[PDB]
């Protein structure tokens, strides 16, 4: 799928690639067709990924987090958690080789950069105010029928 | 394993009553490391 | 375990049924053997 | 002062020469008082550190303030142990060290309401139960053994008969075995101060069968201090509470099966005649299991015969071993 | 032949250990993490 979604194979594909991707392969590699929206928006949050500012995703690094998404490797509650999972699943990888070069370690699991935004932020952006852009018309609306009353 | 975690429980249980005065085996195999990691993730999935 | 709990107390309680008491004893002497490695 | 060295010389001369005296009786405490922290006792460094559930042996006479006793712990050396009387002062001494102790609060009330105090603040009232700092206990502990249903029925008297047999055999010559077929659970002693003292009164307990029940009472106690070790086969005590507000305050041996499904099936074995009464057979067992583990003193929770015979038996050697 | 034989095979599945690999409970996650991540540490796009 990521060759045809991106033809050349450069190892970079634009985001709006990506979701599409999610969409085409089923559970539990991809979202699958009749998944829905704000659920897949979860599985996009627990990502977690930096995005790059050319829109695109790496290869390797969106390989692993739909591995980690899927079979629950160890995925953090959040906060600080997330601090030190990433801290400590770079070590068991370690650990359990040592071979791997040091930069596509980090190629493969980027250390953490809060500045970066995250895989979530950009998806995050539709999903809580999707819920909110629901409620935006009816908020509107619970004054409208209150004032016509 | 519950005749070794009982002996285990009554020892501690021992001391209770004198409070007053007070080879390696292989680890399981390729189908028992298989099999239980189905087990658990059958449950973990419920 | 049990079982063999209250058949062990059992033979302490005992010690022609009537005039011959070895009666119940022999069958609790060949019940003995019985249950010996020998 | 040469009057405290002379009778702290003193003390220990007849501490050194009673070393080897038989004990005269024992006590039963219930406040976690410590003797050694006390600047009062004839001989510092020698007191008792002792907390409550414990049980103290007294030897020697001293005077009515202090007492030379020993504990019960192996290795405890000779200590001195406070008086009835000394832990009644010293209970009072407890409640006086903070602000105020009867009717007068100090909530900014000061020059107001002096209340001297009265009787109702001294010992003298809260007079409904007021329970002795001290018990009079066997000097020895006699040993009781709960079945896991009910006694007097096949199933719990084998399971009781065994253990009987083994204390019988391994510990011939220093155990003797008393059968009590009369009830003991009517042991009381704030009752009255002598309920039905003859049989010729015709009262109500004159006849009844509390008489031999309290003459029982003392027979434990005389099998205690020749320290013999003594068991109670009382066939109508099966719960741990039943006997322990008496004075007996006894080892109560619980032994259980594992689950109550391998019961049913071990009552069957014995025969139709256990069919009959099979029932009530069962409640009289979850009550005694939900009874919290901490009642008991000792649990024979196994299966195996040896396995369960040694645990009583080394728990019985350690007895033996901290009283000499 | 039916039932004696297929328990020879049967009872050397279940009994089979690990071709070496030291120990591996060392390690937390074991199980098929690996061989997932594994793929994750060597993978390049098909290019056309």
């Amino acid at each position: 799928v990521w060759a045809e979604y991106d033809p050349a194979a450069w190892g970079r594909m634009p985001y709006l690639d990506m979701y599409q991707m999610l969409r085409h392969m089923s559970p539990p590699l991809g979202l699958g067709k009749k998944c829905p929206a704000r659920v897949a928006y979860k599985r996009l949050l627990r990502m977690d990924l930096p995005v790059a500012d050319d829109n695109t995703v790496h290869f390797n690094s969106t390989l692993m987090a739909l591995i980690r998404t899927a079979l629950d490797i160890k995925i953090a509650k959040g906060g600080a958690d997330k601090q030190q999972m990433d801290a400590e699943l770079r070590k068991e990888m370690m650990a359990i080789w040592p071979n791997l070069s040091q930069k596509t370690l980090d190629l493969l699991v980027t250390p953490h950069k809060s500045t970066d935004l995250t895989v979530g932020k950009i998806y995050a952006a539709m999903m809580i105010m999707e819920y909110y852009r629901q409620s935006k018309a009816k908020k509107l609306q619970a004054m409208r029928e209150e004032q016509d009353r | 394993e519950e005749e070794e975690a009982a002996n285990q429980k009554l020892a501690l249980q021992k001391a209770k009553e004198v409070a007053e005065v007070s080879n390696q085996k292989p680890a399981k195999s390729v189908w028992e490391q298989r099999t239980s990691e189905m087990r658990k993730q059958n449950l973990l999935a419920s | 375990g049990y079982m063999e709990w209250i058949s062990k107390a059992e033979e302490v309680i005992l010690a022609s049924t009537f005039f011959h008491k070895k009666e119940r004893r022999m069958r609790f002497y060949i019940r003995r053997m019985v249950k010996t490695q020998a | 002062e040469s009057a405290r060295r002379e009778v702290e010389s003193q003390a220990q001369q007849q501490l050194e020469r009673a070393k080897h005296k038989p004990v005269a009786f024992a006590v039963r405490t219930n406040v976690s008082y410590c003797g050694v922290l006390d600047e009062e006792c004839p001989v510092q460094g020698s007191g008792v550190n002792f907390e409550a559930k414990d049980f103290l042996h007294i030897k020697e006479k001293y005077s009515n303030d202090w007492w030379i006793g020993r504990l019960v712990k192996e290795g405890g050396d000779i200590a001195f142990i406070p008086s009835p009387q000394r832990l009644e002062s010293i209970r009072l001494k407890q409640e006086q060290k903070a602000r105020r102790s009867g009717n007068p609060s100090s909530l900014s009330d000061i020059g107001n309401r002096r209340s001297p105090p009265p009787s109702l603040a001294k010992q003298k009232q809260k007079q409904a139960e007021h329970v002795p700092p001290y018990d009079v206990v066997p000097s020895m502990r006699p040993v009781v053994l709960v079945g896991p249903s009910l006694k007097g029925y096949e199933v719990t008297d084998m399971m009781q008969k065994a253990l009987f047999d083994f204390l019988k055999h391994r510990f011939d010559g220093r155990i003797s075995i008393t059968r009590v077929t009369a009830d003991l659970s009517l042991a009381k002693r704030s009752v009255l101060n002598n309920p039905g003292k003859r049989t010729i009164i015709e009262r109500s307990s004159a006849r009844s069968s509390i008489a031999e029940v309290q003459s029982e009472i003392e027979r434990i106690f005389e099998l205690a201090k020749s320290l013999q070790l003594v068991v109670l086969d009382a066939d109508t005590i099966n719960h741990p509470a039943q006997l322990a507000k008496t004075s007996l305050a006894p080892i109560i041996v619980f032994v259980k099966v594992s689950s109550p499904k391998v019961l049913q099936r071990l009552i069957r074995s014995r025969g139709k005649s256990q069919m009959k009464h099979l029932t009530v057979q069962m409640m009289a067992y979850d009550k005694l299991v939900q009874c919290p583990p901490e009642s008991f003193d000792v649990i024979l929770d196994e299966n195996q015969l040896e396995d369960a015979c040694e645990h009583l038996a080394e728990y019985l050697e350690v007895y033996w071993r901290a009283t000499h | 032949p039916f039932f004696f034989v297929n328990i020879f095979v049967a009872l050397i599945i279940i009994t089979f250990q690990e071709q070496g690999d030291k120990m591996m409970e060392e390690y937390s996650l074991e199980k098929n993490e690996r061989a997932c991540i594994d793929f994750a540490i060597s993978a390049k796009p098909l290019t056309r």
